[PDB]
């Protein structure tokens, strides 16, 4: 519970990393 | 998007399913691992409720 609740965590930043930098529509293919 | 990621696990956790369809090979391994990890998850809760 110590390792996984923070590798969940680390997914979560990155998910939110790829979420506001990264929008969904214009031209984005192969994008992070 | 991250709502739309979100509610597949979500949404296969619960039996009723998203629209959500993944198309890509490397996205119906997480999405297919997911089903059978889910379907093992009830079967042992609904039968261990009895
Ligand atoms: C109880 C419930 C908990 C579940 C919640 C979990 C998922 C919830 C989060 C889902 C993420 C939302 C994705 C938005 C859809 C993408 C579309 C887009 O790009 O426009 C988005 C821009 O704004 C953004 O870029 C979104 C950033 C949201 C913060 C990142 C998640 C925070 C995680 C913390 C919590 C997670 C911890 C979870 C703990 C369990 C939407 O903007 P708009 O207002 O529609 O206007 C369009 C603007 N535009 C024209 C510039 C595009
Ligand atoms: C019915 C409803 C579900 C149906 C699913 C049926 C599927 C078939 C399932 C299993 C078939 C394999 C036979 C196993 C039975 C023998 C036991 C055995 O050897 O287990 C071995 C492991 O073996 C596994 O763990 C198998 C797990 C496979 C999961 C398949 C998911 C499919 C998702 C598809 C995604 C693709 C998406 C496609 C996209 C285009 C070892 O176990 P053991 O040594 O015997 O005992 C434990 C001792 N020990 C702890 C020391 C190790």
């Amino acid at each position: 519970i110590g390792v996984t609740s923070g590798i969940v965590l680390v997914l979560l930043i990155i998910s939110i990393l790829v979420q506001v930098k990264q929008p969904r529509k214009k031209v984005m293919a192969c994008k992070t | 998007t991250l709502l739309n990621s979100f509610w597949f696990g979500v949404g296969a956790l619960m039996q009723q399913g998203s629209e959500l369809m993944p198309k890509a090979l490397s996205t119906r391994i997480v999405g297919g691992i997911w089903w059978f990890f889910t379907l093992i998850i009830i079967s042992s809760y609904t039968a261990n409720l009895a």
